[PDB]
């Protein structure tokens, strides 16, 4: 068996007519001769390379950027409040609904994709991250309702604790409420 | 607690120009789409 | 497709900027967000099924879905601009002259009116 190989390349694309979902980036001929156990003469083999790229505008519009946006709503959730001398609401039936969102897609990602156990895809990656992202956050907005919670136990908080307190808060955008003052000032 | 009912007025007059905004804003995209499609579709429908 | 993503849209457009009163503390409009994004999803999800893995255009469709997604997110961001603005009432310093002439005189504009306990505090 020997190639005959085109003007183009060795797979002839001048017919070729457009994949919606992948692009040919070129093509490949190599003649090979292989000794196998059964006969005891070699065989000649053409093997026909042929490199294929995906086109990922689909996939990132579909699946990427809403997955993005709902874990940057549900971070904005978490971590604001109507008020700083009021008691914090449980952000965990928010933290549930995200997640049931991301499953919903995730489970949309498994339909275009075999279960790949060698390796762990980008966009797995990228759902991991943004489900690790919500759970951390979930547990914040437990640790900040703990927080609060310290102040009905009576003691103060330290002398470190407070100077940290108000030093790093104009670095971040926050401000000091009125009665905070009003009650310093008294 | 008249610094409060000020600012109370301005998210409130802020809610309102964001309702505004955003139900014209939506009118505008859905429609607009939608009567383009449909006069793509119409168009070469007769026209063809 | 088109007729419940608009219908849905439009029903959350109202839960972002609609509230029960005007002096009392708004409440978070995120889940309201999140929501109505899962039931959008949902609904693209219904329409992937009748239409190919098309990455060379954008349909009309997927425009169609785009814009509602971009107007709930900015809708729910829109929502949190509305209480960061309430809560810097709590800090004590006034709204500044320009603010305060503007917000009344876009108020007759936009269907809103003052309410009597403001009216009673400016007077008295
Ligand atoms: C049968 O095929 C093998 C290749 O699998 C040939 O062995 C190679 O021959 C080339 C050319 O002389 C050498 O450069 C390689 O080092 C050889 N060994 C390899 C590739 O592993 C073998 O010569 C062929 N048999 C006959 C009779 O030609």
């Amino acid at each position: 068996y020997f190639p005959r190989t085109f003007t183009n390349g060795p797979i002839g694309l001048a017919n070729f007519l457009e994949n919606d979902a992948w692009s040919v980036l070129g093509t490949k001929v190599n003649r090979e001769e292989k000794k196998y156990t059964c006969c005891p003469v070699n065989y000649t083999l053409l093997h026909y390379d042929v490199v294929i790229q995906r086109k990922p505008l689909y996939y990132v519009l579909n699946l990427i950027a809403p997955t993005a946006v709902i874990t940057f709503i549900s971070i904005i959730g978490f971590f604001t409040s109507s008020s700083v001398h009021d008691l914090r609401q449980e952000k965990i039936t928010l933290g549930i609904t995200t997640l049931l969102s991301m499953s919903i897609m995730i489970f949309m990602v498994s339909d275009k994709m075999p279960s790949t156990s060698t390796c762990v895809p980008l966009i797995a990656l990228f759902y991991t991250l943004m489900i690790t992202i919500i759970s951390v956050g979930t547990l914040a907005a437990s640790s900040v309702i703990f927080v609060q919670k310290l102040g009905s136990i009576g003691n103060p908080p330290a002398s470190k604790t407070m100077k940290w307190t108000h030093r790093i808060a104009p670095f971040v955008l926050i401000q000091m409420p009125l009665v905070m003052k009003q009650a310093y000032a008294k | 607690n008249i610094v409060e009912l000020e600012w109370d007025w301005v998210a409130a007059v802020l809610e309102r120009v964001f309702l505004i905004f955003f139900t014209i804003c939506f009118l505008f995209s859905a429609i607009g789409i939608n009567l383009y499609g449909w006069y793509i579709w119409y168009t070469e429908n007769h026209f063809l």
